């Protein structure tokens, strides 16, 4: 029985689409999870219950890729696209029953998934980029779910016109992870300096003879450690033995060549990208063509930092990579900002790769659904019975919604399809600032495609060592 | 409790249903059933097949006093409504979970229901308003499909006439009223089903007593029917709480053959031979009414309240021999329409005989429903799926709760044509997907899933018509049986002492 | 569970009866709880009878196999192993071979119209020359009276048969042969009479040779003739008023004497086997034999009396059909190639179900060689090659064990015994296919 | 389907086994114990098989063969049992070989009817006309019975009952219209043959019986004399035999009620009507054959034309055994039997003297349905395995290694003759196929004689039972 125990791992995946269902939403439902080395952590974050839940069975552990690609790409939605692909593994279940095999299941999906893009890009509002009052909105209404929002207004403009900057034109996928979040004790909310050039991670040396401050200086990356024309130079930070001599200080000191030690070796990967240098290994091989260039470099301090900030890299093969400061007092401040403003960016990305946003709140899920219904009597044979059951699995995602809401569940899902009858994405969430880019939506749709796509195709799984 | 018997008596219904979804159809499965008073006979039909079946639980006890009273009204539609109404739990169960209660799904059928009669009228055909040429032809062929899976399928065209004039002669144009009771049916083994012929009158299986009595009555001399005698009063000499001053009051009256209701003497046989006047012995009391009712007679109580008027008068009465049988019966018929109509039956073999008996039974109720109603529907399949689509896509006209109710309707319906299309092996979903194609951008027709080997669709070209008073009465019984199912949320089962 | 336990359940069936089939098969012993009441036979209609069986599905067999005796009485064992083969086939058809239950029904209806017309083109008759037919009809009664403990004088018997229905020419009807089984001598000693037999003798004490006497059935009659017992008195009244009178006459001996006279010119009365016999001569156009059998004991007379009314009763079918056909696995491959050749066209879901048909033709000759001590595998695929391009004549071989012509062996069949068996087994396989489930009532 | 007969052959084997140690006077005995608690102790075969009891379906079937093995040779009915397991032993190696047992079956039957012509082209040809051989047969045939001296006498007497009987081609003949009348009293030199008939029992002791009557007819009646004033009714039975002229009346015994009453022998003693009662049962089909008369039910079914003809019926005197014979029965459609009467004064001596005689009359029999006579010893088992050494390699296929198997159970025979002896097994055989290239059927000068048809039943049975044994392919309960 190949598909029986396919049957099985359907339903030990839809146990977990359950556990995670309760958990949608703001007003969802907590888990608790106690780890084995005794950490007793909980949240609602869907991302951060299927990280720690330690998975051993080989197909539920696909909706964990899905939740970590949802999250680096779209950003949001990774509770909702759990959620949505157990939808069709429950439709597919009486799909088995009436001698339907999997492979007409799988890529009716693919028609299916390509099809509800094209109606929801129909129902969607085209936006560009060049205006600068909507991407203050969207960011705005995100930061409303954390504790800090009267302080709130003043990080809107800081993710918009960083992005914006980046942007240009037609530049499809815009990686985040080039946007450094700093986090730094002291200060306050408000005190925010951009510094477009580049952040480090760092101080500079507190002994004698450091400058600590140069004018028109070259910046490399070196790997090296000093241990028994470059201005400036970075050195790898190792714990084992010495980084940097006290004798080779006051040797550099003479020459006038700015030292920064210390590096941190998660910075190394971000560093030979943004400033479009190369690391040197080895001083034999140390040139000048794997330089930086900086016109001015000095270390200002607001209150106890004592950060070094780079501007006017002018790099042609680099761009204007941009590392955000954040201060605060308290450690949890800092924090939950950085994550704050981690979903913010995420947001904006779906605006820049894909022009154009919808109405959240499950209001585009319910037009879907109805007109999927009335175009299924175009089709023929065992596909045109596949839209009607991907239709009705389109509509978990408004139901929960209002089920964790405390409202009731099936009265508050057939005022939905009411009143979209007559109006068009007017059920209202654009009065409540409620705001969902289209990209989230879209991702949510094809990767749920090919995740049950994945889950279908086992037909059996056997041990291989 | 509600959290257990809810989702026990959707699994107890399909348990039930599922043996029967394999028989429905001309396609589906002829049953060996077994009667404890000793017949043996083997039939589709779904009143006798559910009546044997007798099992405690409570919810499939329902299909089966549903069918008792079906079996009055139609009989032919056992299979149809038990699966029809299965089709309705199976969509309930899902609107409970999804917070439904379930006295909504109660009455969102019964709206749902009378919305689908509306469509299926205005699509609807009638038969004596377009073509009466035609109107012989739908008769003899509406039978021919449901004597297609039985031996009859060969002489079908000689038993297509004797079950017209049998509905016919025992109801009224304007009345349209046909009892079951008016209809005798019976058949004894030896001969063939070729020699079976229509009779008008009783039966009561009497050899006329001595053979040297004369087997057939003469009018002489053109008098008025045939006199018979009826007596409530056993033959004897009359005694406190004579033969030859009983039988001048039968010779004055004028009655030739004297029926009784208790045995005679041997002297009864030597002075009624002399006279030429055949007796009649061990007649039932339900027997007496209808011979009073067929030849226009009265019943007399006592011995000297005869006379002409109170005697029942026939057309003939003859004694035809049949085969080798030895019973030799008698044939009673009538010139005038008369209310009762008794078919009889010939077959090689005791099963042939029950077998091809309640074949014909069963076209004298399909026959029934057509001139009850002269509007027919095109069946097959073809009424489902157009009551469905009328329904789904009025369903999002309807808002409310009762929204889903109706669509939860539509694919009920479904069930019947995807049933006939896994017993006719053919796809069940691609073929319901092809019908709705085919009358949607197409035109707007009947085409249902096809019972017999064909090369294409549209069914229509065959002339293969329903009862809409038939199709009527079968959602109708389902929904009010869905609705009576959900009204019991708990099983009281008490023990045995 | 209806459906397992319907098909393992009609192949036990079979499995009993299928070392019954064919001249080289073998007998099936019984054994009740008295265990005295054991008996050897390879009758397939008493094994089927004796055995209870409660599988619902398997009594379905036992009543067509009752109709199959009725027609001719033999062949009923090859009709129960077409029926099983077709049933263990099917279980690969609907599991594996995705086919539609009733496709397997509508692929045998197709099938059978192409076995029928194999064997109509394989039919050939002679009408001219009547001795050829003569030597068409031993051999036919070599076939029925095949697998009996007859068989030793069979080559005597052959001209027994054979001679006793062409002294009919008439009704097919069965009641003009009388059977009559004395104890003493060899089976060789049996002869051919239509001086009519009869078991019984009349009156007292009267004349035992008649002449001139007039049969009348119950006026100057020298022959009387009565149902019951007669009275002592008018016993002794006939007999001075020369009357004879006859006594003990059943329902049987009186239709036989019906179909003959009334008057009669002798009487003989004769002593055979210690009982006084009744030889009658000088009939009116007598249409009646009289085969008197003469057995070792009453086990061998017993299992003698229903194989030759099976022999005889065959043979008188062949009357009304004087066709022909070439049996010993040789009919039963010439329908195997028929249904390959209809299958060039056929549809996707009827291809499957009607190939197995023609594997299961196949069968019936392959358990003839499993009896018989040759290989069948071997055996029946080198004359398979033969017969499927052109040029077939020879047949299975059950003696030498090569590949022998059937006309030269003097082996042939009846066209309207096949007729029959491609029938009634295929009508019995299609109602085993519908039932898919099956329910009893509370009994009382 | 092997699985139940090879069940069947070894179940079969060890019951052929059992019965091997049987074989020859000097074999070993075996003891069962009935449940009702009765011990026998035999070397029968026909009497172990019997009362064996066996549960085993096939194996049911050796009391029928040596049923058949008495009742046609009226020999070797241990030998039989012994051959037909022979044969069982062989084909358990023959279906190993993946051999179907029809081919077993077919061969055995072709190897039967070689091995009849084999032994008579080797037998001695004897004729009955000569009385030399008849007589010196049957008296070396009863040095194992208690009959020493006195059945020098005995052999003459039985030569002489068969040849009359015996014919030319009447072939087979019925042993069971020859009784033998066992009687307390007298002595074994003491024989009278009566060809016309003798009954099993004694005439009327009461006072009026004449016991003696000379021209008397004789015929069956199953009729009864007794009361319902009483004298007058059992005169119009005695006035109804006198109108038939019948002087002996024989009356079926019962144990119902009396035979004739005392009032009715005074009526028959003027008549002098002899009457004989107590007739057995199986005295009834007898007496209707050899007299040529018919069972009478009632007396209005008794005729003159059933009543047979008998010149002198007397009672003989002696000590406690009173004979009655009848002679001169002078019925030409009834052939004549023979009917001996047994003396003795020990109850121990008639009886043996009646199952001595038994084996006399079979042995002799024998000769009628084909002439001539092998001598025993082994001599016929192993002149046919000598035979079929040659003839082996002349066959092809499967058949071929058949007949070498054939051959080697037919060796088991003479090896357990040599067993039973105390002698060699082996050696005593190779000693006799050694001397085979001079001799062949030399026991002559020891008298011992054996006749052909037991050899010949012996193997025609074995190869029948053998071959339906491997028919059995399943074991079903049928009630």
């Amino acid at each position: 029985k190949p598909q029986e125990v396919r049957k099985a791992n359907i339903i030990a995946a839809r146990s977990v689409a359950d556990a995670i269902r309760t958990s949608l939403g703001p007003k969802g439902m907590d888990k608790m999870i106690k780890t084995s080395r005794g950490e007793i952590i909980i949240s609602n974050d869907g991302h951060t219950i299927l990280k720690q839940m330690a998975i051993l069975h080989p197909v539920a552990r696909m909706l964990v890729e899905v939740s970590a690609a949802q999250d680096s790409e779209a950003g949001d939605g990774t509770t909702s696209v759990v959620i949505l692909t157990g939808a069709l593994l429950g439709a597919a279940e009486r799909l088995l029953n009436k001698g339907i095999h999997p492979t007409i299941i799988a890529d009716s999906f693919q028609s299916a998934a390509k099809r509800s893009v094209d109606i929801l890009l129909e129902m969607c509002h085209k936006v560009s980029l060049s205006d600068r009052e909507q991407l203050v909105r969207a960011a705005s209404t995100s930061l409303s779910s954390k504790i800090v929002s009267q302080y709130s207004s003043f990080l809107a403009p800081l993710a918009v016109d960083s992005v914006l900057k980046i942007s240009d034109e037609n530049s499809k996928n815009v990686d985040l992870n080039d946007i450094r979040l700093v986090k730094k004790v002291g200060g306050t909310i408000d005190d925010t300096e951009m510094i477009d050039g580049v952040v480090l991670t760092q101080t500079a040396i507190k002994s004698a003879g450091g400058p600590t401050r140069k004018e028109k200086a070259k910046i490399g990356l070196i790997q090296f450690q000093i241990s028994p024309k470059c201005n400036v130079l970075l050195i790898q930070k190792s714990i084992l033995r010495d980084a940097v001599n006290d004798l080779a200080l006051h040797f550099l000191s003479k020459l006038n060549i700015m030292v920064v030690k210390d590096i941190e070796r998660e910075e190394i990967e971000f560093l030979s990208k943004g400033l479009g240098c190369k690391p040197i290994a080895d001083i034999e091989l140390f040139t000048e063509d794997r330089l930086g260039s900086a016109d001015l470099v000095e270390e200002i301090d607001s209150d106890g930092s004592k950060i070094v900030r780079v501007t006017g890299i002018r790099n042609n093969n680099a761009r204007p990579t941009v590392s955000v400061v954040i201060r605060g007092a308290n450690n949890m401040i800092i924090d939950e900002t950085e994550r704050s403003l981690h979903d913010a960016l995420c947001v904006i990305r779906c605006l820049v790769k894909e022009r154009g946003l919808i109405a959240g709140g499950g209001a585009p899920e319910i037009e879907i659904s109805r007109r999927l219904s009335k175009e299924a009597r175009s089709m023929e044979g065992v596909q045109a019975f596949i839209w009607q059951e991907f239709a009705s699995a389109l509509e978990v995602i408004p139901t929960t919604l209002a089920e964790n809401a405390g409202l009731n569940s099936i009265k508050v899902v057939t005022e939905l399809r009411s009143k979209h009858e007559n109006g068009e994405l007017n059920d209202n969430t654009y009065e409540e600032h409620i705001l969902q880019p289209v990209l989230v939506s879209t991702s949510a749709i094809t990767l749920a495609s090919e995740c049950v796509k994945s889950i279908l195709r086992i037909d059996d799984i056997a041990f291989s060592r | 409790h509600g959290l257990e018997a809810k989702k026990s008596h959707i699994l107890a219904a399909r348990s039930v249903a599922s043996i029967i979804k394999t028989s429905l159809g001309p396609r589906g499965l002829d049953k060996i059933l077994i009667s404890p008073d000793g017949e043996i006979t083997i039939t589709n039909d779904g009143a006798t097949i559910l009546s044997q079946m007798e099992l405690d639980n409570e919810i499939a006890k329902l299909l089966v006093q549903l069918s008792k009273s079906q079996d009055d009204e139609i009989g032919d539609g056992t299979t149809g409504v038990v699966v029809l109404a299965s089709a309705l739990l199976d969509q309930a169960l899902e609107l409970i979970q999804k917070g439904i209660h379930p006295i909504k799904i109660a009455n969102g059928f019964d709206e749902a229901a009378k919305l689908a009669i509306s469509k299926l009228e205005e699509t609807c055909d009638d038969i004596s308003a377009s073509n009466d040429e035609l109107f012989r032809d739908f008769l003899l062929r509406a039978a021919k499909t449901s004597l297609g899976s039985k031996i009859v399928s060969k002489d079908h065209d000689r038993f297509a006439e004797m079950a017209v004039e049998a509905v016919i002669n025992v109801m009224d144009k304007d009345r349209k009223d046909v009892d079951f009771d008016l209809i005798k049916m019976q058949g004894r083994v030896g001969g063939s089903i070729s020699d079976s012929k229509l009779i008008n009158g009783v039966i009561l299986d009497k050899d006329f007593s001595h053979p040297q009595m004369p087997k057939c009555v003469l009018p002489k001399e053109g008098s008025d029917g045939v006199k018979l005698a009826i007596l409530t009063c056993p033959f004897e000499p009359p005694k406190p709480k004579k033969f030859k001053e009983m039988i001048d009051d039968v010779k004055k009256a004028g009655a030739d053959v004297v029926i009784c209701q208790w045995g005679f003497d041997d002297e009864a046989n030597h002075l009624l031979l002399q006279n030429d006047l055949p007796a009649v012995r061990w007649v039932g009391g339900q027997e007496l009414e209808h011979i009073a009712i067929s030849t226009n007679g009265r019943i007399v109580p006592r011995f000297q309240d005869l006379s002409k008027d109170k005697l029942g008068t026939c057309s003939r009465i003859y004694e035809q021999e049949f085969g080798t049988t030895k019973d030799r019966m008698l044939i009673i018929e009538q010139s005038k329409e008369t209310k009762t109509v008794t078919c009889f039956v010939r077959g090689s073999n005791k099963m042939i005989v029950d077998e091809a008996e309640r074949a014909l039974h069963d076209s004298l109720c399909v026959v029934r429903n057509l001139v009850k109603d002269s509007r027919v529907v095109y069946g097959g399949g073809a009424a489902e799926v157009t009551m469905s689509l009328a329904v789904s896509e009025e369903a999002d006209k309807q808002r409310g709760i009762d929204q889903y109710a109706f669509r939860g309707f539509a694919q009920a319906l479904d069930t019947i044509p995807m049933t006939l299309a896994e017993n006719s092996g053919l796809d069940p979903i691609g073929t319901l997907s092809t019908l709705k194609s085919k009358q949607l951008k197409e035109k707007i027709s009947n085409i249902g899933v096809d019972c017999l080997g064909y090369g294409s669709n549209d069914m229509k070209e065959l002339f293969v018509v329903d009862p809409f008073i038939g199709k009527k009465q079968q959602i109708l019984l389902a929904t009010q049986l869905c609705r009576m199912i959900l009204k019991i949320d708990n099983v009281i089962i008490s023990g045995k002492d | 569970n209806a459906r397992l336990s319907a098909f393992v359940g009609a192949i036990a069936v079979g499995d009993l009866v299928k070392s019954t089939l064919g001249p080289k098969g073998m007998d099936k012993l019984l054994q009740s709880a008295s265990s005295n009441t054991c008996m050897v036979t390879n009758d397939g209609a008493t094994i089927l009878k004796s055995i209870p069986l409660d599988n619902p599905a398997a009594k379905v067999l036992v009543n067509i196999s009752k109709v199959q005796d009725d027609e001719v009485g033999d062949g009923t064992t090859s009709v129960t192993v077409l029926s099983a083969e077709l049933l263990r086939e099917a279980e690969k058809l609907i599991d594996q071979s995705k086919i539609h239950p009733q496709t397997i029904i509508e692929g045998y209806r197709l099938a059978s119209a192409a076995a029928l017309d194999a064997l109509t083109k394989a039919a050939v008759d002679n009408s001219h020359d009547k001795t050829m037919f003569r030597e068409d009809l031993i051999h036919i009664a070599k076939t029925t009276l095949s697998s009996k403990i007859l068989s030793q004088d069979k080559d005597h018997f052959a001209e027994l048969a054979t001679n006793a229905i062409l002294r009919l020419k008439g009704s097919t009807n069965l009641e003009h042969i009388q059977i009559i089984k004395i104890l003493g001598g060899k089976l060789s000693d049996s002869f051919l009479d239509e001086g009519f037999i009869l078991a019984k003798k009349f009156g007292n004490n009267q004349p035992k040779r008649i002449e001139n006497a007039k049969i009348l059935i119950a006026f100057g009659i020298n022959t009387f003739i009565n149902r019951q017992l007669i009275y002592d008195y008018p016993e002794q009244l006939f007999t001075d008023l020369g009357i004879n009178s006859i006594e003990h006459a059943d329902f049987e001996g009186v239709e036989r004497l019906a179909l003959v006279t009334g008057e009669c010119d002798v009487i003989e009365e004769i002593m055979l086997g210690e009982q006084p016999f009744l030889k009658f001569s000088g009939c009116k156009a007598g249409e009646a034999c009289t085969i008197v059998l003469r057995g070792a004991t009453d086990q061998t007379l017993d299992e003698a009396e229903r194989s030759l009314h099976d022999a005889l009763s065959v043979l008188s079918q062949t009357t009304k059909e004087t066709r022909t056909v070439l049996g010993g696995g040789c009919a039963e491959m010439v329908m195997s190639k028929a249904v390959d050749t209809e299958a060039q066209n056929i549809d996707g879901k009827k291809s499957l179900a009607v190939e197995a048909f023609a594997r299961a033709l196949r069968q019936l000759p392959t358990i003839l060689a499993d009896n018989a001590g040759f290989d069948s595998s071997e055996l029946v695929s080198k004359l398979r090659s033969s017969i499927y391009n052109g040029i077939s004549t020879s047949g299975l071989d059950l003696n030498n064990g090569t590949i022998a012509d059937m006309r030269q062996l003097g082996i042939v069949e009846s066209y309207k015994l096949k007729r029959a068996v491609v029938s009634s087994a295929s009508e019995a396989a299609e109602v085993l296919l519908r039932v898919d489930n099956i329910i009893r009532a509370r009994p009382r």
